[PDB]
RNA sequence: UAACCGUAGGGGAACCUGCGGUUGGAUCA
RNA sequence: GUAAAGCGCACGCAGGCGGUUUGUUAAGUCAGAUGUGAAAUCCCCGGGCUCAACCUGGGAACUGCAUCUGAUACUGGCAAGCUUGAGUCUCGUAGAGGGGGGUAGAAUUCCAGGUGUAGCGGUGAAAUGCGUAGAGAUCUGGAGGAAUACCGGUGGCGAAGGCGGCCCCCUGGACGAAGACUGACGCUCAGGUGCGAAAGCGUGGGGAGCAAACAGGAUUAGAUACCCUGGUAGUCCACGCCGUAAACGAUGUCGACUUGGAGGUUGUGCCCUUGAGGCGUGGCUUCCGGAGCUAACGCGUUAAGUCGACCGCCUGGGGAGUAC
């Protein structure tokens, strides 16, 4: 959005899923693609690309196993006016461990397990189940 | 609103170049005119509120621009407020 | 540029605020159903039918509508499955228990003409009894082969076959319906935003359904 | 509300109103007994019950209920208020302790001896 | 005497009347 | 939304929040470490009173504050930018947007005069009332005030309240399109300022119709009403005040997403533009309705669906929006 560009990413992804869409598109961003990269390895998204050397536009591909979709849970937490910063011993564990939790570390964007395995903390980004 | 022979006129007096109808120095100054000119209009009628709403608009809108200059080039601010006899 | 060029749009401005993300864009009185938002639905639904058909399940095609009745069996009956092209009885999915009872007197009614057991009673009597077939063999004649609730229900228009879908989501029987602009897709777990009408729209997809189902079980 | 709207004016409490004039945070209070009434209950019930105005040690006057199948208080006898209001009797949100001070206690009662005025019967 | 809100005046009492708004009005007005 | 709850509507200071890129900083933040965080409680493991309560060793914890060494993804600061947000310019378009001043035609009432004659007016009936001092009707001339049939619409404009005859003058906003320009200059906004139907208030005007009050007639058991005959404030104007309404979509403003159908109104591109016309592409707006949401009714791309930023508000009924 014009105020919360990251929160929009999640919404556009979840809104697409519900509508059984194929691919979601929206303006890119260092953090955005960075986040989009994680869900990739996590198998939450098929692939992802962008267009524009001056006018970048993210391109994500939704995913679904059977009748229902894959990403059946995606919400934010560390939003503006109410940001969240956890330690290496406070990091959340989405769905008892199954779901992932994106968190920006001094090393870069990671997941609840990722950063933990490292032994460092960062500003939580969102919960993906 | 404003006459072309005036709008397109002033633009060529504050623009740091040519046909720069965007430049704050320009737009901002362009606002004072339609404002000062209307003050003579509002002197009469008075009860005409729906027109003052727009008047106030361009006024605050003008200020929103002045604050910007101060936050982009201190000089340009004090360098323009004089040419327009602003601040009062 | 493919066959999906027959169900472009339907149902004027009556629409339904819910059916929006599937609207190509209103134009010339009525709107259009964004086919690009229909392509995934075009198969995603069929995929499950193809998958379930392999499990040797059941499929009931509901289409009480005239322009779909006579032209629905060839896709269900011929394909040997289940369908109801008439007034969907009240409970043929929930109160099946007592409903099946009607099927019996229908079956045993059939056997009457089968053998010489038809030349019984006054010539008039046979007539009074034969009428039951007309109704029975019609309202159930295409469901008699269902010795128990199905596993998935594919209904044409989501509006007309209203009650039909209702009972379904109350028994846990998945529903694959081809809704429409003025349709209420909130009751369909597998929406197929297409022209609920159009003599061609119905046939193509309807027949296309049995297609995947036919060899669904390999 | 919102964090901001909370930082300003958070969540207010609620001063618990303890329906009891003879507060002082006590299990009971001593009285003097102004008189002995026999007021009638509300609309749902009938039969006249026994009550009595009490001049609590803290001045705070108030009528207390005199439960039990047998009254025996006087217009000067000293009783002990306890609590527990009574529906049928409005304003009467108290009861005189049975078997305490200058009061008496139910007679011939063999059940629920603790309550009322009785301590181990004729055996 | 459709009701209600505002506002005003009047009357044993609910309330009546005027002006504006509302549908939280029945019957095809 | 209807249960208690969106301020009547705007503008906007403080405050909160802030599109995209690179460098930089290292404040937030994260990592390590050093202090300190009294002991005792609590907790874990383990000891002694025959057990327990109890007593007791060590640790764990004390979620904090500070300091030091780092890490630089995100937030913040600084520098230089970028253009899609926002804005400026150009040229068009529609409009009951506002303020001022004119002006026209229909009708009412009244004044005068002509014709003409015993009724008119009113109601469910009636009666009050007006009529032989000549009404009513009719026709001619004149005075005056208020409102603008038809077009008028499920229409349009406005922040809200609201805004309809035609003409001129001063003026605001909205939208489209080729574009050109500025370069995050933005969103929200307690307090604050301003705008606010009608009724009402002050001064001075005006006053046709209508009409609280008031007065007659009728109804009725009564009728301080509904009905009828009259009628004052008021309704109208100026200027100042009052600020309320079921000030209602009973639904705060801003932005991004999410099937469809029929229609309305206004701009623009295009099509043998040969046409009423046909195909798109924007603004605003009706009705139906899918997913979903919902306690249900219902809402449904103009959401009451999925989200984000800021603000207002609610916390059982009565007492009471009352007392002070």
């Amino acid at each position: 959005s014009m105020q919360d560009p990251i929160a929009d990413m999640l919404t556009r992804i979840r809104n697409g899923q519900a509508a059984n869409k194929a691919a979601v598109t929206m303006p890119s961003s260092k953090l955005k693609v960075a986040i989009a990269n994680v869900l990739k390895e996590e198998g939450f998204i098929e692939d992802f690309k962008v267009e524009g050397d001056t006018k970048p536009e993210l391109e994500l591909t939704l995913k679904y196993f059977q009748g229902k979709a894959v990403v059946e849970s995606i919400q934010r937490v560390s939003r503006p006016g109410l940001r969240i910063y956890k330690r290496k011993d406070e990091l959340p564990k989405v769905m008892a461990g199954l779901g992932i939790a994106v968190v920006s570390t001094s090393k870069g964007v990671m997941t609840d397990r990722a950063a933990r395995q490292a032994g460092l903390g960062g500003e939580i980004i969102c919960y993906v189940a | 609103s404003l006459s072309t022979e005036a709008t397109a006129k002033i633009v060529s007096e504050f623009g740091r170049d040519a046909n720069d109808t965007g430049s704050t120095e320009v737009q901002v100054a362009l606002l004072t005119a339609q404002i000062n000119h209307l003050q003579g209009h509002f002197a009469e009628h008075k009860k005409d509120h729906h027109s003052r709403r727009g008047l106030l608009r361009m006024v605050s809108q003008r200020r929103k621009l002045l604050d910007y200059l101060k936050r982009k080039d201190v000089a340009r601010y004090t360098r323009l407020i004089e040419r327009l006899g602003l601040r009062r | 540029m493919l066959k999906a060029g027959v169900h472009f749009g339907h149902q004027t401005r009556y629409w339904n605020p819910k059916m929006k993300p599937f609207i190509f864009g209103a134009r010339n009185k009525v709107h259009i159903i964004n086919l690009e938002k229909t392509v995934p639905m075009f198969n995603e639904a069929l995929a499950e039918l193809n998958k379930i058909a392999s499990r040797k399940g059941k499929i009931l095609f509901v289409g009480t509508k005239r322009a779909a009745s006579e032209a629905v069996k060839d896709a269900a009956l011929s394909c040997d499955q289940f369908f109801v092209n008439h007034r969907w009885l009240g409970g043929m999915l929930t109160n099946w228990k007592t409903v099946r009872q009607s099927i019996k007197r229908l079956k045993d009614l059939e056997t009457q003409s089968q053998d010489g057991t038809f030349d019984k009673l006054t010539k008039k009597e046979a007539l009074m009894r034969t009428r039951e077939l007309e109704k029975l063999e019609n309202s159930l004649g295409g469901i008699k082969d269902m010795g128990g609730l199905p596993d998935a229900l594919f209904v044409i228009d989501a509006d007309h076959e209203h009650i039909a879908i209702k009972e379904a989501n109350n028994l846990g029987i998945p529903v694959f319906a081809i809704v429409d602009t003025n349709s209420d897709p909130d009751g369909v777990d597998f929406v197929i935003p297409g022209n609920d009408d159009a003599i061609r729209a119905v046939t193509l997809y309807l027949g296309a359904v049995a297609a995947t189902v036919r060899e669904g079980r390999s | 509300a919102t964090v901001n709207q909370l930082v300003r004016k958070p969540r207010a409490r609620k001063v618990a109103k303890s329906n009891v004039p003879a507060l002082e945070a006590c299990p009971q209070k001593r009285g003097v007994c102004t008189r002995v009434y026999t007021t009638t209950p509300k609309k749902p019930n009938s039969a006249l019950r026994k009550v009595c105005r009490v001049r609590l040690t803290n001045g705070f006057e108030v009528t207390s209920y005199i439960g039990g199948e047998g009254h025996n208080l006087q217009e000067h006898s000293v009783i002990l208020i306890r609590g527990g209001r009574v529906k049928d009797l409005p304003g009467v949100r108290y009861h005189t302790v049975r078997g305490a001070l200058d009061c008496s206690g139910v007679k011939d009662r063999k059940q629920a001896r603790s309550k009322y005025g009785v301590k181990r019967p004729k055996a």
